């Protein structure tokens, strides 16, 4: 499963690019009898196009009674935009092979989620300037209704 | 083949600087001082100050022009900070149906 | 010559601009053709709704709207690399075409073929295009001077080059071509031109799925990698023709395991 | 809920019909009651699997059949059946239980080619689960040509004899109580190309100013024959067509929708446009879907036709201006199962539904409002029902809505569409006596 | 107007912002909305898509009719209207199943070069503003708006080379460039582009 | 992509040789509206 | 008691309608001759010239006649095209 | 629904009748006018 850093999900709120999200896989094997949890090195999460954008490994931070999770901590999404997969392909020959992938889409920023204009520090000129003019304006209109010519 | 990989962690695009803040600040108040330059130089100090107020019955429609006109602008400038487009919209109807009537009926009223 | 400029307008209106795109009537008759509906309904209703249908980049926005698909080349041609990536993979060998196409997360393949019926805008004809601008960015891996019989001639029957025998989109358009009409001839329309069984090889990576009524628009798709390893070329060769019941025991030359 | 006793069944047929894509018995019991107070109800047992699909329950007596009260409820689960004239408590009493069923079997190869016949397995009891002792108990496997069982017992009693086209045998004596001791699994030939759709939402459309009612039939029908190997091919088809004459097989070419007697505007489109391949004869509406629906393949497609409302409104007696619609619940291909009907009626604008009544038990109904064409108030009154499990030949229902509609609210749809253009043109008018001139 | 489209392009996406004119669809979604709620009957969406080179061909015609009514007597103007309502030029890319997003462009083009005459003449600013907003509105259907771009700009130009400038050619104009590149730079295919 | 003639005369009946003369007559009275009439010809 | 409503159902007369399908598109084309004739002479009661009082008379009585008109109109034009109310 | 025969009808009636009264308009505008 992944989710966002907050807790939500991607159901709630879709992807973006330059997100927080978590990633959270699980293993467990078999010693004939029980489901025991599996203690590992060397799996890898893959951000993934055609080209993988990620490999992180994957330390543990977890437990429970029959399956050990691992986590790949808060990374940060590409600015790149697309359609990437969430891939976990753990492939170590002498026990058994397993794939996890997720295909998900994730977006361009909206046109209200930028920095806003009074947020930034070099508009405060136009702002200022454009109040100037709009100002100006409704004293050069009640100026030029109530004078004589 | 099979085994450990190397880790990826994509290097990310730069962002341009901002600016240096009381630079932006001394501009703000230039032109602060340039707008306040140009209404000291209107009210007074030129003479091309309040010859005729309309002090008759026809002051309501002066007042409904200033209230169209000063209207449109707190219109923009809800606009400007949030307050979706069909909402601007539908306010700028709301303001602009009853008031383009008061404010043809005073330029009705002044010949000039 | 005003009311004749009505007559005019209106029977120029008729005949000449008022025709479906979709519906061709080419009456093979006044027959009317929905192959493309039949083939693109078929997409819409009997897959799962996650599929990519990796088709040439003019029946992009079609598929889209009617499919409801995903696809990976499209009308607007705003990048020209990705066209060149399905221009390099249906003009190939299907060993090399199926390498691309999986990299990419493909698992349907469609193509439209006027053979039977004489639609001339099928994908061999428009089929230099795809040799033209995937030429350009890769050369010397798909290359023109190939698809040509040594003389200067596109051919499609046996006189044909190996290059455009071992094409994909050569069989997986023309497969099942020859057992159509009986005695192991066929007389494409288009190309004027008969083709034999003994032409088309085997596909050995893909398989049909569907194939419209009158063969217009056929839907292929990329079977799944071998569970044991093994190239699908050799599951092909060893599932038929080998050998009489005939054996040989050799040092397999195989160098050394890493 | 267990029924304690006063009930022993001397006679237990038990005749499965596996011939047209539905599960169909026929029970044939002949009860003797016990000496104590004399009780009046029966119940038959189904499984929880079978319960959950099952469409249709009836009971007759076998002298000369009028009908009985079979209701049915809503872990083995019952349905009770209520006898009139209350009987003494030691005597013979005949009964006929028919039941219909959902579910028709797997085919037991899942991939077989096109050109070849299929075969389905089914599982049922081979000692009948009765809530009460039987004392002799025959089973009959009546249906198609061939039937074979699957892992047969060793016993050489509980095994098939088979007859000419049937197949009977059963554990014929002293079967004690409630009996899943072993349960039967047949493989058959079944040539049938079993139909079934998913969902059919069905919208009719009562008109008064048209005097006339508009059906509208939204189906999603699978195949649910087997699913063929090696994939499709376009050249074994049509060689399998050019053969000869197109015998019986699984998959889909044309549907016959019998539709109500004089229909007049008919259509067939899918999601994506029309389709042309469609033949409206008299009474009769063939249909070509655009790709023929082999084993496990989804088509979802739409008919329409109009009949005039002489002949499915009725005024009634006492007040002229209350109606009372008499609605066919199902029209459709003739061998269908439909595993979920909502079937939408529309009345008009003005229109306050008094009273409902259905003859198959539904899961739901409710009463809403939809706005169509010139709508301006509220709209009109959709009525929807929701069945649940609908066989094609069986649920032979119309559905009765007692409805008024008073000639207040009648005119009230030309004095609307007035409403608006006349507020539009006094609209018009406030717009060109106003002064605007700088 | 923030809508992905993962269906297309797969790996890649289609931004559909800047690879977009969202004036087509806003136009025939506010007549499906108009006639959905204010007017009483609703139509499907498909037959507002089919059904809209047909409807704006009359558009045209109206829109050619006050052109030729600005250019002449207003009985060339019926002979305009009749001639464009029919031609077979037009209807080549005006058919009934035809939302290819010039059905739109030319009812502007027209509605354009109208108030651009009706403010040429009388020299108002009004009508060099409303010359302006349908500008701004062709901006946002079509591609080809360049050719307004250059031709209102080569009209007023020969006006100069002439020596028939006056008051009123400046005063329709100027405010017909302010107002209507101002506004035609918030369509976000074409962004700053018309400064550089 | 340059076309041929008949689709000058295909796409307009009679009003492909109204067009030049139009122009020409439009000159003879030359108003400062009728220039964009020309360039736009 | 669907019986009860069963026994009222089959003991009824059908339903004999107002205005028949193959009469009512030339009650539209009657129709649509009258309101535009009513509504097109109402124009004209505000357009040429009046006093006020008189133009609002005689401009509402003619428009709510040939609104009317237009309304019933357009519901008999409305079944005539196939769409039915 | 109309055929297409009826819809080729109906256009060309529809263009006679406006080119028609296109000319009627202009011969009296024509004719009446200073
Ligand atoms: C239109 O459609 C087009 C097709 O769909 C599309 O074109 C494709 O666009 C993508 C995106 O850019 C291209 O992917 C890149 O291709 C680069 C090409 O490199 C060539 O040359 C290299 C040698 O110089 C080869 O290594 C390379 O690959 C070869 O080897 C591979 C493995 O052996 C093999 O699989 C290949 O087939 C090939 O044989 C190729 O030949 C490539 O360099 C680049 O890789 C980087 O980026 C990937 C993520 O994007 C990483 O997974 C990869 O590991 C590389 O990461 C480096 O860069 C990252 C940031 O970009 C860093 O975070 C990494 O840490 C790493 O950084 C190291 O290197 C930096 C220098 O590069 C250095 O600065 C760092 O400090 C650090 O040392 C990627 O794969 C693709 O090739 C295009 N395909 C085609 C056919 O054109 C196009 O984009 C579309 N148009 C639009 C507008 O979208
Ligand atoms: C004297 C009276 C004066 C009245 C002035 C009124 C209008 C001035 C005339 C023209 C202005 C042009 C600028 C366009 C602004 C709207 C853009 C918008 O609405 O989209 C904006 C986003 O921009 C865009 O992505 C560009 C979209 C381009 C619009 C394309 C549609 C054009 C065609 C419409 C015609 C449809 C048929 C109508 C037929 C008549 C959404 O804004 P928002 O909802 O997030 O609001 C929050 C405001 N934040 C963010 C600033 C806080
Ligand atoms: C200032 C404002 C002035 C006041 C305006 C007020 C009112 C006027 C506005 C609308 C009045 C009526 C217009 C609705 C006609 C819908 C026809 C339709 O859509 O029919 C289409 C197809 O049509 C046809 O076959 C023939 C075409 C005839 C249409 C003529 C067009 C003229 C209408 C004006 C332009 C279009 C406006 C709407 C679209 C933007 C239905 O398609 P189908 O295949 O689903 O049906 C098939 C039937 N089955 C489902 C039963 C099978
Ligand atoms: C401005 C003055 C008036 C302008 C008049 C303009 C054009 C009229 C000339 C020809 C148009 C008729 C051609 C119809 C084509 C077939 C219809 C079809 O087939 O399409 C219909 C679309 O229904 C429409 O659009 C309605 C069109 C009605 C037009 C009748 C004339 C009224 C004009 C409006 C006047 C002003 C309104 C004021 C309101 C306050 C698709 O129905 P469906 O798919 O739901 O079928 C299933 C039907 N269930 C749902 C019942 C099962
Ligand atoms: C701006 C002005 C607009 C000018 C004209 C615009 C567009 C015309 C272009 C094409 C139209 C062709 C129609 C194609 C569809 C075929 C349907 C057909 O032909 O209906 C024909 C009959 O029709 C007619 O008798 C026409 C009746 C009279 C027309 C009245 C005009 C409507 C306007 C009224 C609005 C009044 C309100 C005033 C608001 C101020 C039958 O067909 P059916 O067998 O399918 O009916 C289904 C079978 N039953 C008969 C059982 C139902
Ligand atoms: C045509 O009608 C059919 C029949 O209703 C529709 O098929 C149904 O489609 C939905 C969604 O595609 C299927 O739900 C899926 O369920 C599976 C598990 O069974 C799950 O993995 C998916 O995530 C999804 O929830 C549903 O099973 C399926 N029904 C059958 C019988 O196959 C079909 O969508 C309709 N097609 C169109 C184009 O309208
Ligand atoms: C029975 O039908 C009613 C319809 O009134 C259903 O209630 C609606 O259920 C939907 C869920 O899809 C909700 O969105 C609506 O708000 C509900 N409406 C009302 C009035 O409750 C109900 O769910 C159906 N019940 C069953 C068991 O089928
Ligand atoms: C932690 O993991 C080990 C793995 O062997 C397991 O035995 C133990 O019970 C786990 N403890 C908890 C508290 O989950």
């Amino acid at each position: 499963v992944h989710s966002h850093a907050d807790g939500t999900s991607y159901d709630e709120e879709p992807y973006k690019i330059k997100d927080k999200v978590i990633y959270s896989v699980g293993f467990s094997e078999w010693n004939g009898e029980e489901w025991l949890p599996h203690i590992a090195d060397d799996i890898q999460f893959e951000l993934r196009q055609v080209d993988p954008y990620y490999r992180l490994t994957l330390s543990p931070s977890g437990n429970d009674s029959e399956t050990q999770y691992y986590t790949t901590g808060e990374f940060i999404l590409p600015d790149r935009h697309g359609v990437f997969t969430f891939l976990t392909d753990y492939r170590k020959i002498g026990l058994s092979f397993t794939t996890d992938k997720d295909v998900k889409a994730i977006r361009h920023l909206a046109n209200d989620e930028y920095p806003r204009s009074w947020e930034i520090s070099n508009s405060w000129v136009y702002i200022s300037a454009i109040c100037g003019v709009i100002v100006a304006w409704i004293f050069f209109v009640v100026s030029f209704v109530t004078t004589s010519s | 083949k099979f085994g450990i990989k190397p880790e990826i962690h994509h290097i990310f695009h730069a962002e341009p600087k901002r600016v240096a803040k009381p630079i932006a600040v001394i501009f703000v108040l230039i032109i602060f001082i340039t707008i306040l330059s140009l209404i000291v130089t209107w009210l007074n100090s030129c003479a091309a100050a309040f010859n005729n107020i309309p002090t008759g019955v026809t002051a309501v429609y002066f007042l409904g022009f200033i209230a169209t006109i000063v209207g449109f602008e707190v219109i923009f400038a809800r606009y400007y900070l949030g307050t979706s487009i069909f909402e601007t919209l539908f306010s700028s109807l709301y303001l602009g149906a009853p008031g383009l009537l008061t404010s043809t009926k005073f330029l009705r009223s002044f010949g000039q | 010559y005003l009311y004749l400029f009505v007559f005019h307008s209106t029977w120029v209106t008729r005949t000449a601009y008022s025709s479906p795109s979709v519906v061709l009537p080419s009456q093979t008759k006044l027959a009317l053709i929905d192959d493309f509906r039949e083939a693109y309904y078929w997409l819409r209703m009997n897959s799962d709704e996650d599929s990519k249908v990796a088709a040439w980049w003019d029946y992009g926005y079609q598929i889209g709207g009617m499919a409801d698909r995903t696809t990976l080349v499209d009308n607007n041609t705003w990048n020209n690399t990705h066209i060149a990536i399905v221009g390099k993979a249906m003009a190939s060998p299907e060993e090399k075409s199926y390498e691309i196409l999986k990299e990419h997360d493909v698992d349907y393949v469609l193509v439209i073929f006027g053979g039977l019926i004489g639609f001339g805008g099928d994908d061999i004809n428009k089929f230099l295009w795809m040799i033209r601008i995937s030429e350009g960015i890769w050369p010397e891996e798909i290359k023109e001077r190939d698809f040509y019989t040594a003389e200067g001639e596109y051919r499609v029957d046996a006189r044909a080059s190996e290059t455009m025998r071992n094409s994909l989109l050569y069989k997986m358009s023309y497969k099942d071509f020859p057992q159509l009409f009986n005695g192991g001839q066929a007389t494409d329309r288009v190309r004027q031109q008969m083709i034999t069984p003994l032409d088309v090889p085997p596909l050995d990576y893909f398989d049909e799925v569907f194939t419209s009524e009158n063969w217009m628009v056929r839907i292929y798709q990329l079977k799944k990698d071998d569970a044991q390893g093994r190239t699908l070329r050799d599951v092909g060769e060893l599932t038929r023709s080998s050998t009489k019941t005939r054996r040989s025991i050799k040092r397999p030359e195989l160098g050394l395991r890493v | 809920y267990e029924p304690p006793a006063t009930w022993e069944n001397v006679d237990y047929k038990r005749t499965i019909d596996v011939s047209n894509a539905y599960i169909s018995e026929t029970i044939e019991i002949t009860i003797k009651n016990i000496a104590s107070e004399p009780a009046t109800e029966y119940f038959t047992a189904f499984e929880s699997g079978i319960f959950s699909k099952v469409s249709f329950f009836s009971a007759y007596f076998t002298n000369e059949a009028t009908f009985l009260n079979s209701q049915l409820l809503a872990e083995i689960r019952y349905g009770i059946i209520q006898f009139p004239n209350a009987i003494s408590p030691q005597e013979e009493v005949s009964l006929v239980i028919k039941s219909f069923y959902n579910t028709v079997g797997i085919p037991y190869p899942e991939h077989v080619g096109m050109s070849e016949e299929q075969h389905l397995l089914w599982e049922t009891n081979r000692l009948p689960l009765s809530a009460y002792d039987t004392k002799k108990a025959s089973f009959t496997l009546i249906g198609s040509s061939s039937f074979e069982e699957y892992h047969p017992p060793n016993d050489e009693s509980l095994l098939g004899k088979a007859n000419g086209n049937s197949f009977e045998f059963g554990p014929w004596e002293d079967i004690p109580r409630f009996s899943s001791n072993e349960t039967l699994a047949i493989v058959y030939s079944h040539n049938a190309p079993l139909n079934q759709v998913v969902n059919l939402r069905r919208d009719i459309w009562l008109s008064h100013w048209a005097s006339t009612i508009q059906f509208e039939e939204y189906y999603e029908l699978t195949n649910k024959a087997a699913k063929l190997s090696k994939g499709f091919s376009r050249l074994e088809l049509m060689k399998q067509i050019q053969t000869q004459n197109m015998r019986q097989t699984h998959f889909v070419t044309v549907l016959d929708m019998l539709l109500p007697e004089g229909a007049t505007d008919h259509y067939f489109t899918d999601l994506v446009g029309l389709v042309s391949t469609s033949h409206a004869e008299r009474d009769h509406f063939f249909i070509r879907p655009r790709f023929p629906i082999f084993g496990g393949w989804n088509y979802n497609f739409t008919v329409g036709w109009t009949n005039k409302l002489s002949d499915f409104l009725h005024v009634s007696s006492g007040s002229d201006e209350k109606f009372v619609a008499s609605i066919p619940i199902l029209n459709g291909p003739p061998d269908t199962v439909y595993d979920n009907v909502e079937l939408s009626v529309f009345l008009p604008e003005g229109a306050e539904i008094f009273d409902i009544d259905s003859p198959v038990p539904f899961t739901n109904v409710s009463i809403e409002t939809q706005k169509s064409y010139f709508d301006l108030n509220k709209g009109h009154v959709k009525l929807t029902f929701s069945y649940r499990n609908l066989i094609s030949q069986v649920a032979n229902g119309q559905v009765l809505i007692k409805y008024d509609y008073p000639k207040s609210s009648f005119f009230k749809k030309p004095l609307s569409i007035a409403c608006y253009i006349f507020t539009a043109l006094m609209g018009v008018f406030v717009l060109k006596t106003l002064n605007m001139n700088v | 107007l923030n809508w992905f489209d993962d269906r297309t392009w797969y790996p890649l996406g289609r931004v559909t912002g800047g690879t977009l004119y969202p004036g087509l669809m806003t136009t025939s979604a506010f007549i499906w909305h108009a006639l959905r709620n204010w007017l009483g009957l609703p139509i499907d969406i498909r037959n507002v898509c089919v059904l809209f080179a047909p409807l704006f061909s009359g558009v045209t015609a109206w829109a050619t009719y006050e052109f030729t009514k600005e250019i002449k007597d207003a009985s060339a103007g019926l002979l305009a209207a009749g001639f464009i309502a029919i031609v077979p030029g037009y209807i080549s890319r005006s058919v009934a199943g035809s939302y290819d997003n010039e059905a739109i462009a030319i009812t502007l083009l027209m509605v354009t070069f109208m108030f651009w005459i009706k403010a040429q003449k009388t020299g108002s600013i009004m009508h060099a503003t409303c010359a302006a907003l349908f500008y701004f509105y062709m901006v946002s259907a079509w591609g080809g708006y360049v050719f307004i771009t250059n031709l209102i700009p080569l009209h007023v130009f020969l006006l100069i080379l002439m020596g028939r400038y006056s008051s009123k050619l400046y005063s329709a104009y100027t405010t017909w460039y302010a107002i209507g590149t101002v506004a035609s730079m918030q369509i976000p295919f074409v962004g700053f582009l018309p400064i550089r | 992509q340059p076309v041929s003639w008949p689709a000058f005369f295909f796409d307009t009946h009679f009003l492909i040789w109204l067009f030049p003369a139009g122009v020409f007559l439009l000159f003879l009275d030359l108003k400062d509206e009728h220039v964009f009439v020309i360039a736009y010809s | 008691t669907y019986e009860q409503l069963y026994k009222e159902f089959h003991s009824s007369k059908s339903f004999q309608p107002f205005i028949h399908l193959d009469t009512q598109p030339k009650f539209a084309i009657c129709g649509l001759i009258v309101t535009l004739a009513v509504l097109s002479s109402a124009l004209f009661a505000v357009g040429s010239k009046s006093s006020y009082i008189k133009k609002l008379f005689f401009y509402t009585i003619l428009s709510v006649i040939g609104s009317l008109f237009a309304g019933l109109t357009t519901v008999f034009a409305s079944n005539s095209f196939g769409v039915y109310v | 629904m109309i055929s297409d025969e009826q819809l080729n009808s109906l256009a060309i009636t529809f263009g006679i009748v406006m080119m028609t009264l296109i000319v009627i308009y202009h011969a009296v505008d024509s004719t009446m006018s200073p």
